RNA sequence: CGCUUCUUCGGCUUAGCUAAGAUC
RNA sequence: GUUCUUCCGAGAACAUAUACUAAAAUUGGAACAAUACAGAGAAGAUUAGCAUGGCCCCUGCGCAAGGAUGACACGCAAAUUCGUGAAGCG
């Protein structure tokens, strides 16, 4: 047993004893996902291509600020398809829509 | 020696760690030597 | 600005020198940071600040326009004509 | 009451990014402070 | 090797237009013989002159006293002994002190009396 | 002209754990400064744009 | 593009591998080869072209090989050392051929005779040099001098051995009078190499006054024997047996140095020709490559500099 | 972390025996004035000196063009209060710890597109000759090598020391704790403010007599002496005309051998 | 030919997700 | 200090540079226990949970997981600029 656990503890101690003395350094180590976390990151990855999306799209010389509407209506599209309401905002440009 | 030397040497951890209401009795039972409160008793919480 | 109004202009330049460090494509901010300077008569400071906005970005008609501007206003303007002659370099609009 | 968590932004320029080198000597302007 | 042409800097020192490679002086590796470099040292510390350690040394062959160097080219107390091994509380091997040895020092009172109000002087801060 | 020195380095004691903390974190380094940003020149939007 | 000299794969190459002092290093007179020793006690063998591998690694000396020389043959090496001997090695085999244990201190400097019958000349710290014939045990010569002798060569006709020492002055023993027939005065201080031209009309002699000084060693010489004087080189406090050699052609002359720079001198002007820096620490022994124009440097620093040079 | 060959030190600190043995300690400390570690160098300076040790780290050294032990200036063997007082150098370096460790990391990042010789820009580049020349005619010639002894013996101020003649620490008087070069800070020292020792030597410096011209204005007369005695000793009229002439039109030279 | 009051024209900038998160 | 030399009180060889040198004296820097007060995320309430950001930590062996979702966030968000006619004047 003890020949097993001597490098597991020697480990283990050694990085209990470093974030004794150095402190913990962690701040900023990439968090990955699991069970739960999954559902919140696929929320971000669209959002965030979407957002992408639509500041490619936008043609040179338009106020930026409109691209925050555009992620409520896929939001309401979503929620339109949750729900089956049928979805159609009237003026929406085709390319966004 | 050995049991000394490991016995002191965890000792110090406690106080290293300012866990001074901790008391590692010296067949290296861990006593809380008085009540905990929820910040003592999270503070104190040493891992495997 | 805050920092200019309080008569800090050393410190109001370090906090547009750090907001370029941010975006150094933002027209408002090398404006800003230009106007401020005039209106304090840091006209060599101004100056700088034009000469490094134009070489940066020298598509940004704003920045010839006011820099031209100023160097006429403050009727050096054989210093206006050869920013205009270095905008023409640019085969501009 | 004493602080020290950070630093004071009001004793010294903070994280001062200077300003570059250009061709127009910079010390000529002189300011009047409000 | 063919010298750099033209005036030098008035403004720049000596010191300052030296060739350098921190930001002192000229670092670089080397590789002496070990037992002479011991040797050198030891000449400088106790006898006051060494060989010169440069490349290069030119006529300079000798540093530090070198009036020594050239006049020389290049008493002990006793200790008082007990070897009496079996002597358990008396024998002195190694430890033999020598008979001058002031085993204690202690300041003149001129001088404690000076010093006694310096220490008084730092802790009346309090 | 030149001193000459003998370098040796310090044993380090293998029991001693790390001895400083490094948990500090301070801003990047500022980026190196602006490429000049060398675009075609703006293309006119209409209103109807 | 840039001018090239020699078959060499670049124009300076660094042979890594040594564990000390190279005190001492040669060139095979075939030009296939070179060897190189010292502290180490181990003897290194590298092929000069190509990759410079380390094809060999001769050992078995207690001490370090203060001087290591070529038999003209190139079919045996000649080395001594601090262990009191001098060891023959044979090329092909690798193997010790002879180990003349005669003598009674540090054996300092080797030189085989050129041709005829192979005798090695020794010079020890014992006063003595010595010639010895393979065919034999005990040596052919033994002239004691009274101080410790640093450097030795035959002269050409293998029939004078020339030595220095402790003394400054070189010797000359006439091998069939068993006299000094003359002697060579003129360094200031220890001579630390002697080295005898191809033509065999002249040596030079390296010494801790930081002179190399030409002497001509010819049987008729109608004045003073001393030709010449070089200078540039340096000798520091670790007074290194630092050698000398001869270019083939005799156009140029290298000795040793503690200043780091391998020096070349033109015979003819004294004019130093290369200063080429690179090691760390004495250049104990230099040699020229015997058919390209090629400069081996052995430093002190544990490393051989192997470069072309433009022997024009 | 920073690290190097070698550590920049002034010849005082170093002593006069050419042959030293040092050891390197990697991250061995931190700096004094700026807690960042650093390789640490540590020799004894001849015999009889203490063993000393690097005390900045090499940036710290160089964003002062400072001896890493001593914190006088590498150029002229002043405290840097001195220093920057002549050269005009503000106390601009950020003394607040995440903003000078900040300020450090620029100062590294620039010297490493340098050659590696220099110190920061301020330094590197003063060029007030006039300013370099009363740096040099108050800066110490001779290394003080004092400043490299063993502290004395607070068991010998305490008149009580155990070991007598093989206490290697100093028996001798104190500083009297009231003159204030007893009492100094490193970072005092480093930054140049309030340092007792650059006071002494700012107030003996400015006491130093100088030329002023007179009220009168119309006065453009120089007398010039100490030009030895008649004869070959004496400095010629062209002596005078080809040195003077370089600073302005003489209207008329007269000699007085 | 110039200053001021007033209206008047283009511009005039919702902080994710989950079983509407769950329940009355 | 030892193995040897002898003209005899000296000489040869072996042996070769420890120590952050302190029994000290000085000088910064963290959390502690609790009298009375009013008391802890989401367009009424009971209010999940998971995300996002930086010059914010703590427990943990930890790219696991907990610490109230660990705490915070919680609106002057203008940041490249105008154009118009009546009525007083003068
Ligand atoms: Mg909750
Ligand atoms: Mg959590
Ligand atoms: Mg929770
Ligand atoms: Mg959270
Ligand atoms: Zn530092
Ligand atoms: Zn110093
Ligand atoms: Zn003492």
């Amino acid at each position: 047993f003890l020949r097993g656990i001597t490098p597991l503890l020697e480990r283990w101690l050694g990085n209990l004893l470093s974030r004794q003395f150095e402190g913990r350094h962690s701040k900023g180590v990439a968090k990955t996902v699991t069970k739960q976390r999954v559902e919140s990151h696929f929320d971000l990855e669209l959002r965030a291509a979407v957002m992408h999306d639509i500041l490619d799209m936008m043609p040179d010389g338009i106020k930026q600020n409109k691209a925050r509407v555009i992620l409520q209506h896929l939001s309401e599209a979503w929620r339109c398809w949750k729900a089956n309401i049928p979805w159609k905002v009237p003026g929406l440009p085709t390319p966004v829509e | 020696q050995v049991l000394r030397q490991g016995y002191n040497m965890l000792n110090l951890l406690i106080h290293r760690k300012n866990l001074n209401y901790l008391h590692l009795d010296y067949n290296f039972n861990l006593k809380p030597v008085k009540t905990l409160t929820t910040k003592e008793r999270k503070k104190s919480r040493f891992g495997n | 600005k805050w920092e200019e109004s309080i008569g800090e202009i050393q410190r109001a330049r370090s906090v547009f020198e750090r907001a370029l460090d941010v975006d150094h494509r933002s027209i408002s901010i090398w404006l800003q940071y230009a106007e401020m300077e005039m209106r304090c008569k840091q006209i060599n400071h101004a100056r700088n600040v034009f000469d490094r906005a134009i070489t940066i970005m020298p598509r940004a008609m704003q920045f010839w326009l006011k820099y031209s501007y100023m160097e006429e206003v403050i009727e050096n303007i054989p210093g206006a004509r050869q920013i205009f002659e270095r905008w023409i370099e640019w085969e501009p609009p | 009451k004493p602080k020290r968590n950070q630093i004071d932004y009001s004793e010294e320029i903070p994280f001062e990014k200077h300003v570059p080198a250009g061709f127009h000597n910079p010390s000529e302007d002189r300011y009047v402070v409000e | 090797f063919k010298p750099e042409s033209g005036p030098v800097n008035h403004f720049k020192s000596e010191q300052q237009r030296s060739q350098k490679n921190t930001l002192t002086g000229f670092v670089e590796p080397a590789h002496l013989n070990e037992f002479h470099f011991n040797r050198q040292i030891r000449s400088f510390d106790t006898l006051g002159y060494a060989q010169n350690p440069t490349a290069e040394s030119g006529t300079t062959h000798f540093v530090g006293d070198v009036k020594k160097a050239e006049a020389e080219k290049g008493e002990k107390r006793k200790r008082v002994r007990n070897d009496d091994s079996a002597d358990i509380d008396g024998y002195t091997g190694p430890w033999s002190r020598f008979i001058d040895e002031k085993t204690v020092a202690k300041p003149t009172p001129e001088l404690q009396k000076q010093m006694d109000e310096i220490v008084k002087k730092r802790q009346e801060k309090s | 002209q030149q001193r000459i020195i003998r370098m040796v380095e310090e044993q380090k004691d293998p029991m001693e754990p790390p001895k400083f903390k490094i948990n500090q974190k301070i801003p990047r380094a500022p980026p190196s400064p602006p490429a000049p940003v060398m675009h075609s020149p703006p293309r006119k939007m209409t209103a109807k744009d | 593009t840039a001018q090239r000299f020699s078959n060499l794969m670049a124009p300076t190459m660094v042979l890594l591998g040594h564990e000390g002092e190279i005190y001492t290093g040669a060139f095979s007179p075939d030009g296939t080869c070179l060897a190189t020793s010292g502290y180490d006690q181990k003897i290194f063998f590298w092929n000069v072209y190509g990759e410079c591998e380390n094809f060999s690694t001769i050992k078995g000396h207690s001490g370090a090989v203060m001087d290591l020389k070529f038999t003209t043959d190139s079919s045996s090496l000649v080395s001594c050392g601090t262990d009191k001997s001098v060891r023959v090695w044979d090329m092909e085999t690798g193997t010790c051929a002879r180990r003349f244990r005669t003598h009674t201190d540090f054996v300092n400097a080797v030189h085989p005779s050129r041709r005829g019958v192979t005798l090695v000349a020794s010079a020890s710290d014992d006063g003595t040099c010595r010639v010895h014939d393979m065919r034999t045990k005990e040596p052919v010569k033994t002239y004691t001098n009274r101080y410790q002798q640093t450097a030795v060569t035959f002269n050409d006709s293998s029939d004078q051995v020339i030595s220095g020492g402790i003394d400054n002055v070189l010797k000359v023993w006439d091998m069939r009078r068993d006299e000094i027939t003359y002697t060579l005065t003129g360094h200031r201080d220890t001579i630390t190499g002697i080295s005898l031209s191809p033509s065999g009309k002249f040596i030079i002699s390296n010494s801790m006054d930081c002179t190399v000084r030409q002497w001509d060693i010819r049987p008729f010489v109608p004045g003073q024997r001393s030709v010449g004087v070089f200078a540039g080189h340096n000798h520091n406090f670790e007074k290194n047996l630092l050698k000398c050699s001869w270019s083939p052609c005799e156009r140029f002359i290298t000795a040793g140095s503690s200043d780091r720079f391998l020096y070349v001198w033109e015979t003819l002007s004294k004019k130093i020709v290369y200063k080429l820096p690179g090691h760390m620490g004495s250049v104990n022994c230099t040699d020229f490559h015997p058919k390209e124009p090629i400069m081996l440097s052995c430093g002190s620093d544990k490393r051989v500099f192997l470069g072309e040079i433009d022997m024009s | 972390w920073e690290d190097s060959d070698f550590p920049i030190l002034c010849e005082t600190c170093l002593g006069n025996n050419p042959y030293m043995r040092m050891m390197k300690d990697k991250y061995g400390r931190e700096c004094k004035i700026c807690e960042r570690p650093f390789t640490t160098f540590r020799w004894q300076p001849g015999k009889g000196a203490r063993y000393k040790n690097t005390e900045l780290c090499q940036t710290c050294a160089k964003v002062k063009n400072v001896c890493q032990t001593c914190m006088f200036d590498l150029e002229y063997g002043l405290p840097v209060q001195v220093r920057d007082h002549e050269l005009q150098i503000a106390d601009n370096i950020p003394k607040q710890g995440a903003n000078r460790d900040f300020f450090l990391q620029n100062v590294e990042r620039t010297l490493g597109q340098g050659d590696g010789t220099q110190p920061i820009a301020q330094i590197a580049n003063n060029m007030d000759q006039a300013a370099h020349d009363r740096l040099r005619r108050m800066g110490r010639t001779q290394p003080y090598y004092k400043r490299n002894a063993p502290h004395i013996c607070s068991f010998f101020v305490k008149g009580e020391c155990k070991r007598g003649e093989e206490c290697p620490y100093r028996h001798e008087k104190p500083t009297d704790p009231d003159d204030p070069l007893s009492r100094q800070n490193i970072r005092d020292r480093y930054y140049g403010t309030n340092d007792p020792v650059a006071e002494k030597i700012l107030n003996r410096a400015a006491a130093a007599p100088t030329l002023s011209p007179p009220a009168d204005t119309t006065i453009t007369t120089l007398y010039i002496g100490n030009l030895g005695p008649s004869g070959a000793q004496q400095v010629t009229e062209k002596d005078l005309n080809d040195f003077f002439y370089q600073y302005g039109d003489i209207r008329c030279l007269r000699v007085l051998t």
